[PDB]
């Protein structure tokens, strides 16, 4: 997993020395940071079937033309496992939230999502446009801290621009 | 031993016990065996020197040398005697200079190596700060350590494995809802009736919809199976009598754009509460 | 008496002895003059007002009846 | 490669549940504590030679057939390799006393350690010695009771740190033992 | 296979020495235990049957295609593997209780359980969730009183579900 | 020069990848540690000539032998050159603490020693004996901060533990 | 009036000592479970109201003879009275459990009850009834065994303070006696 | 003995009310204080056969008029019940510590002190200079630790404005 740990302990490893200086000074800004991300993930995790549910209608507010026939959310199946895989990407941006790095986003969410959707023809915009209304959604004081705004808007940033 | 200021602090114990450095001294028994220790080496004409451990050194004590040290009184004899030291007189700070050997009362000679402030007796570093203090009286020459003077020759039969590894136990973190409602499901169903279902869980709202189709537990009571014949007619009653209420009044909050709708269809299923039940608390029948 | 001593052993005397508790109220209320004996109103709102107070103050004179009791006397 | 932050993410991956309110004790508690974390992981590394050179010392001084004609530790080249062998293992604990957990230890350094020795003929119970020597050397680093160095630490209790250090040492001899 | 006790014995013959009165004082306390450890093991083999079943309806209550037609659970003899794989790890976690060391439940019931699943296309995190739901009712059948002396029972049930969380992270 | 910037960015670059939330988080600890770290630096810089002299002074106190004929200490010149490889240790463990990371100390001090100390018959204890000396000496709240000491005997004991 | 901390002090101060190592096992054992205590004490208040009504009645249902008239229970005003001394009796203990020690109700409650009773001639074998049965209850109330209310816990055990709630009704038991 | 406890179940019981969450929230920061304000209740314990020594002599040598004949100090005996005195202090001192409040303090040194040491002629200014001497001899790093150095010092210094 990208974390901040992982990184510093893989770069020591590869150049095979011990723990120097600069990775425990690379640890207490996890220490830092983590009171902020941590009760961003919190939020996000007591509130999430809310905005999955918002986020869900703004794909078909957008794209309407998903429920003809011969497309890719015709009947109720494909709507609810588009808002199965819209929950799961949000999972892994709580998790992202709590891990401190984009490692769970990598390796569950991102990597070989490409020939998935090409090959199973579903429009990456419109996975993309659920997230890009999500991230419009955050005001400041009201749903999180200040902090925590930036750096959940930070991962769905990170999110989107890897889908697209 | 009765009273540090009774006569103000002049005698040789309660001197001692008015400096701050080894208080474990007196709170432990210590200075008996010392005492026994200047009168079986006959070292009360010879001057002497003698080096203290203060407190936080005794405080650091590892537990299983603590633990053999008092299991075992000559231990403890041979750690003090290894502390006071005739090589050579009433030594200062600045005749330790150098990288030599001390002869304590009992032990087997031990090396020392002095580099200006920074003095080493083996195993412990002198603390410059506060020492170099001499007692004409029973005359001898006191300095403060950092840590216990522990040669290897005593401390040979403790070791870790003896039982001082260290080991935090470990705990659950359950609640009494959760308990309660757990050991409903421990009895025989022909026993323990509905609660046989009461192990599962709450699941993720679309673990419901058509592909996973997961079960509530409204679906083992024999409330999801009434279809009675009889009705009631809705036209007995005087006109005021029966009321409507709907969910809302809005057309893209009964069913959005989407089929994902709580109020119309068989996608009202679709929600993340509503999976298990608290119809349990009736009785076991 | 509780609550206006202050250390515990004085709070421990009004509590063993109740006529050196029914002393101390009043020798408190004496060198600091918040009896009605020197109580002076101010304005003619506040006499009122004081009024209001002391006529509860008298009901509790009198039995659950209406009978009057022998302590206002 | 696992954390002690990436721990509760697989596993409640396997619940398919947001991590949020019960599961955030632990790591609210992992994150308080962290600066004694960082305060021991410190005190093992600047701490790294004398404790390796004198456990392989002490496995020597305890059994001296490893240095005898045809031992195992005999020549310059197989004390070279057990001076190694020693500091790497320091190394991976020294990584999963940092994460916060054993996954490290367990992908990189024990995985197939066990029959390694066998092929090279490593005696296991010696090397089983060694490690409870760096166990022992490691606690008392951590929990200040050193009798040859003592350090600068602010005040307090961190015997969970030390309980968790012997929970990777003994796991270390198990793999191999 | 060790208890807890022949654990400490068999680490003292390898560095060939006595036991020390700090190992002494850690096996009488343990020893002191040992009317609530029993008491834990009856409760769990007093419900064997209702723990199973329980937990197997709500694994099928929750997961409906192991017993959908080309499932994993479908068919009597597939369904009958099903029901005491889940009865043999429990009578193995019980073992394991009792003896105070997880030695018992390593060597014959763990021991290559997982390419025994990967060999048969048993899906092996089923298993797991399995193992869990029979945990969580087991502590919970665990502490309640049912006429025994009121008393902390704490890291007795922390082993017993430490026990239970090993079988689970060993199959899967 | 091993930091803790060039860590991660050497990583992203091996990667082929953008700075991540995890490299930022990395910065937010050197952020907090430069706090106490550049003031043991600065309070190093000030007093350097008073620890050289007393560091070179514990070397040959310890070792009397060097100054023996045959020896690497015989006349003025070694000793001076002595008192010169002990300042510029010094100066990059003073390095060490403005950079934050080993970085300078490894490729300036460290690497290669073994051969220049073998092959001019310098007893690498001596070289050691000075930085221990110097370690010892240190007082917690006098010489400088708490965790400016911390950060001190650090690089110290990273000194210490490379020549021995 | 005293606490469980300043128990020791008074006991310390008898015979000019320090309060040592040896006195603080016993106190930081008090912090420890702190929160257990806490939560006790809220089971009980939050339930008081009932507890009364549910003792006294019971007190009632047992002897016919308090509603007879000239009985003690006879008149609203006496009924009144009596529900007036359940109160007292469980505020005081919730007082002392809440403190830990037994002093603040053995000066403010039961310093001068029994003469009381006595004078007025409150019948003391219904009374040491009306205790008991709110005992009971507090006993039910903390290890949450009470028929028709559950509340919600941590899970552990809690004996003690059960025990030591128990320890302070027939205190009050023995007073009033 | 006024403390955290005894205060709140006091006010309690003059209103006549069952402890509210307001009594149950003041119990909560005897939770988290007792973690420092005990941590110096056993450093004064173990360590208090220094501390009156140190603040005795001090005391005359501020005011060394007080061994003339005719003063407090004339003789050897009121010496000894002067360090005696001394040694109470402390030993109050360090009861508050453990109570959490000035309730030992108020209880047996504070109440009619102003009383005995006019009529015995004991001056209140030698009394307050052994306990300036101990407040300003507190090495918040070595003594104890900073939180527990300022639960210390708050004790002596109204037990210093107490008795002036
Ligand atoms: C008369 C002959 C008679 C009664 C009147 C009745 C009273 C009684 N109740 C108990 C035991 C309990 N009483 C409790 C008080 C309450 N129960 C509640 O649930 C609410 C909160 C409150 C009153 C509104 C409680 C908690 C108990 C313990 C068990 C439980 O779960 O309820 C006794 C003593 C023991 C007994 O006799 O049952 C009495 C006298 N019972 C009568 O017999
Ligand atoms: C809840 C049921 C889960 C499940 C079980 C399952 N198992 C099998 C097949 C076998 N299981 C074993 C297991 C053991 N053998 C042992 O001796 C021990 C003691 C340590 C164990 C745990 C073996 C040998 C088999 C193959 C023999 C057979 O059962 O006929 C099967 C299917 C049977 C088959 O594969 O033909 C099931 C269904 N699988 C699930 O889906 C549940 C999660
Ligand atoms: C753990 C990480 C993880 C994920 C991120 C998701 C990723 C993911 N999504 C889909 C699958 C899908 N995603 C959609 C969604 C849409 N299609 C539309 O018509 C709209 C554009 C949009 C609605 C929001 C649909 C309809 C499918 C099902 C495709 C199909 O079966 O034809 C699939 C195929 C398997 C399946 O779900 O049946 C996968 C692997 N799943 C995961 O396991
Ligand atoms: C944890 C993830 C999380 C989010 C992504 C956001 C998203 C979000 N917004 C709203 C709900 C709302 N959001 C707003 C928006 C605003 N209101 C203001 O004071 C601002 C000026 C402005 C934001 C710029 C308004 C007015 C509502 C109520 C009406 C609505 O449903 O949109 C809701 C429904 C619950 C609620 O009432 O808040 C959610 C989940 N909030 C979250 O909790
Ligand atoms: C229970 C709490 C507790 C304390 C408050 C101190 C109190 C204390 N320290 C010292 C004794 C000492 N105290 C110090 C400390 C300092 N000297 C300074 O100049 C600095 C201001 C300060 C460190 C920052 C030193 C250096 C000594 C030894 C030499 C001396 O007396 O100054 C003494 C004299 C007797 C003795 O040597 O022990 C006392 C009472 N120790 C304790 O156990
Ligand atoms: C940013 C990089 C970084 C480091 C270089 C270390 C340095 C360090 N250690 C501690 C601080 C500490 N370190 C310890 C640990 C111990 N104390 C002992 O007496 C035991 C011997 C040992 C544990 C067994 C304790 C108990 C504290 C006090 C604060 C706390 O408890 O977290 C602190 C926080 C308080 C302070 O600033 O002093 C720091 C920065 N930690 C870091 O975060
Ligand atoms: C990533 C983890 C990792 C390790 C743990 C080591 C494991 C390891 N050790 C050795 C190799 C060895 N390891 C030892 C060590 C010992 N033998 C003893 O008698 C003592 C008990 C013990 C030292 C304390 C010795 C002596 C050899 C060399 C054997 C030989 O030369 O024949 C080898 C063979 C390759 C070689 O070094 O030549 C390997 C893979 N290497 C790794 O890459
Ligand atoms: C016959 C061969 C023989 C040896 C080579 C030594 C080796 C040795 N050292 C220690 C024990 C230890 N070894 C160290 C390590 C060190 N201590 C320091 O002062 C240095 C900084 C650092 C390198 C020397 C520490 C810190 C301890 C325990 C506590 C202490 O001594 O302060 C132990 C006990 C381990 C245990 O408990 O099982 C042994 C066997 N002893 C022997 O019997
Ligand atoms: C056939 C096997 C067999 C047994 C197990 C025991 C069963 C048993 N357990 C206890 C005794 C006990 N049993 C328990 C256990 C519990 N109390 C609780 O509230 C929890 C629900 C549960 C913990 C899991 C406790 C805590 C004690 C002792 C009471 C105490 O230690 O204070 C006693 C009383 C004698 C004694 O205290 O030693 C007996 C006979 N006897 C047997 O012959
Ligand atoms: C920028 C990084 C940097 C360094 C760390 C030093 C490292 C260093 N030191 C020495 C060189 C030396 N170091 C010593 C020191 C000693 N020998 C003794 O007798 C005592 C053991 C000890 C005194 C402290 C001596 C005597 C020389 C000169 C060796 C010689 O010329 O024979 C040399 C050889 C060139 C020279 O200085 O003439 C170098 C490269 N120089 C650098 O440029
Ligand atoms: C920037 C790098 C730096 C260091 C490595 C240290 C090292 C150091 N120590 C001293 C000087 C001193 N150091 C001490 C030592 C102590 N005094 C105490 O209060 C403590 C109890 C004890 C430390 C444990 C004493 C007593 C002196 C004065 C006597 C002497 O020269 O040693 C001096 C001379 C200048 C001075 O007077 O401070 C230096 C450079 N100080 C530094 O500024
Ligand atoms: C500070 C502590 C404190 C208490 C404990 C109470 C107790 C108490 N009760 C009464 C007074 C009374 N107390 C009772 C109570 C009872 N009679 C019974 O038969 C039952 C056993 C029991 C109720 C359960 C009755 C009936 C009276 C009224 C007597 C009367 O009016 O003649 C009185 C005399 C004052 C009065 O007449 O009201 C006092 C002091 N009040 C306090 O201030
Ligand atoms: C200001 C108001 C205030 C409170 C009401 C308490 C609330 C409270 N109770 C407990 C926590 C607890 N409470 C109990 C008590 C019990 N559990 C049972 O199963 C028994 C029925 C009952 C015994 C009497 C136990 C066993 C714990 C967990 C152990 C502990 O925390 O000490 C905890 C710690 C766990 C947590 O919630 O984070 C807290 C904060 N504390 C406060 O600050
Ligand atoms: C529990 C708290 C407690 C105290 C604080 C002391 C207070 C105190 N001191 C003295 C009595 C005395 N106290 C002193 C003390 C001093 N004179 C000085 O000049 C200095 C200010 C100071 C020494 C540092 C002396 C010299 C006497 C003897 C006076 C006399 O006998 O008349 C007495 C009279 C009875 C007696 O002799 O003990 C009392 C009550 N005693 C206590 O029980």
């Amino acid at each position: 997993m990208k974390s901040v740990i992982t990184t510093v302990v893989s770069a020591a490893d590869a150049a095979g020395r011990f723990p120097s200086n600069s990775d425990l000074e690379s640890i207490q800004g996890n220490i830092q940071r983590s009171a902020a991300r941590l009760e961003a993930a919190e939020k996000l995790a007591g509130n999430h079937e809310a905005v999955v549910k918002e986020a869900g209608d703004a794909c078909f507010a957008k794209y309407a033309y998903l429920k003809n026939p011969g497309e890719a959310g015709e009947n109720q199946e494909k709507i609810n496992k588009c808002y199965r895989d819209v929950d799961h990407y949000m999972r892994l941006v709580n998790y992202c939230l709590v891990v401190g790095g984009t490692g769970p986003l990598d390796e569950w969410g991102i990597a070989g999502a490409r020939e998935v959707y090409r090959t199973l023809n579903l429009p990456t915009s419109a996975y993309v446009a659920s997230i890009a209304y999500t991230r419009d959604r955050l005001c400041v004081p009201r749903d999180m801290s200040a902090q925590a705004g930036v750096e959940f808007s930070a991962y769905l940033d990170y999110l989107i621009n890897a889908l697209s | 031993a009765a009273k540090p200021y009774e006569s103000g602090y002049i005698a040789e114990d309660d001197f001692w016990r008015g400096r701050g450095i080894a208080a474990w001294v007196y709170a432990t028994g210590a200075n008996k065996v010392i005492a026994q220790i200047v009168k079986d080496f006959n070292l009360t004409d010879k001057k002497f020197m003698v080096f203290i451990p203060n407190d936080g050194a005794f405080a650091r004590l590892s537990p299983q040398l603590r633990k053999a040290m008092m299991e075992d009184s000559r231990l403890v004899y041979d750690m003090l005697a290894g502390h006071i030291f005739t090589s050579k007189g009433s030594a200062m700070l600045k005749d330790l200079q150098g990288a030599g050997y001390l002869q304590p009362a009992y032990g087997e000679a031990i090396g020392y190596v002095g580099t200006g402030r920074v003095i080493k007796i083996g195993n412990a570093q002198v603390i410059p700060e506060s020492s170099d203090i001499l007692r004409k009286n029973l005359g001898f020459s006191a300095h403060t350590l950092d840590t216990f003077i522990v040669p290897k020759a005593l401390t040979k039969k403790v070791s870790i494995e003896a039982g001082f590894s260290p080991v935090t136990p470990a705990k659950y973190v359950s609640t009494t809802k959760a308990d309660l409602r757990y050991v409903g499901a421990t009895k025989p169903a022909a026993v323990g009736g509905r609660r046989a279902m009461n192990l599962m869980k709450q699941q993720p709202f679309w673990m419901y919809g058509p592909p996973y189709n997961a079960v509530t537990q409204d679906e083992y009571e024999p409330i999801s199976a009434a279809a009675p014949k009889a009705f009631v007619d809705y036209q007995i009653f005087a006109p005021g009598t029966v009321k409507v209420s709907p969910d809302s009044v809005n057309a893209n909050e009964l069913n959005p754009v989407s089929g994902m709708s709580k109020y119309i269809g068989k996608t009202q299923k679709l929600v993340g509460d509503q999976g298990i039940s608290d119809r349990s608390d009736k009785l076991p029948m | 008496a509780l609550i206006l001593a202050q250390n515990d052993h004085q709070e421990k005397q009004y509590i063993k002895y109740p006529k050196l508790a029914a002393a101390a109220l009043m020798a408190s209320t004496e060198v600091t003059r918040a009896c009605q004996r020197y109580a002076v109103p101010e304005s003619i709102e506040e006499e009122f007002l004081a009024a209001s107070v002391d006529k509860v103050n008298k009901m509790r004179g009198t039995t659950a009846s209406g009978v009057y009791k022998s302590s206002c006397v | 490669m696992l954390d002690a932050f990436s721990r509760v993410v697989v596993n409640s991956d396997a619940k398919a549940a947001y991590v949020g309110g019960s599961d955030l004790q632990a790591l609210k508690s992992f994150i308080a504590d962290g600066n004694k974390r960082l305060d021991a992981v410190n005190s093992i590394v600047s701490n790294a030679s004398c404790m390796v050179s004198d456990a392989v010392s002490g496995m020597i001084c305890e059994n001296p057939g490893l240095i005898s004609p045809g031992g195992n530790c005999y020549t310059n080249r197989r004390m070279a390799a057990c001076l190694r062998d020693g500091e790497i293992i320091l190394r991976y604990v020294s990584y999963a006393l940092l994460a916060g957990d054993a996954s490290v230890l367990e992908d990189r350094c024990l995985n197939g350690l066990k029959e390694t020795y066998i092929a090279l003929g490593v005696p296991t119970n010696s090397s089983i010695r060694a490690v409870s020597i760096m166990k022992a050397q490691a606690v008392a680093f951590i929990t200040n009771t050193a009798t040859e160095r003592k350090m600068s630490f602010a005040a307090g209790d961190c015997t969970s740190l030390a309980s968790e250090v012997a929970s990777y040492f003994d796991r270390v001899g198990a793999a191999i033992s | 296979m060790l208890d807890a006790f022949a654990k400490v014995v068999a680490q003292a013959d390898a560095r060939g020495e006595f036991l020390s009165n700090t190992q002494i004082d850690a096996l009488s306390k343990m020893v002191k235990e040992g009317n609530q450890r029993l008491d834990i093991v009856n409760k769990v083999t007093s419900n064997a049957s209702a723990i199973v079943t329980n937990s197997a309806r709500a694994l099928f209550a929750e997961q409906p295609q192991l017993i959908q037609p080309g499932g994993n659970a479908y068919t009597s003899r597939r369904m009958a593997a099903c029901l005491r794989d889940m009865e043999i790890v429990l009578r193995y976690v019980s073992y394991a209780m009792i003896a105070g060391d997880s030695s018992v439940l390593d060597d014959r019931c763990l021991n290559g359980l997982r390419e025994t699943y990967q060999a048969l296309g048993t899906p092996g995190s089923s298993v797991a969730v399995a193992i869990q739901k029979m945990k969580d009712a087991s502590v919970a059948l665990a502490n309640d009183t049912t006429g025994t002396p009121i008393g902390d029972c704490s890291s007795l049930v922390a082993e017993l579900a430490g026990y239970f969380d090993r079988a689970a992270v060993s199959v899967v």
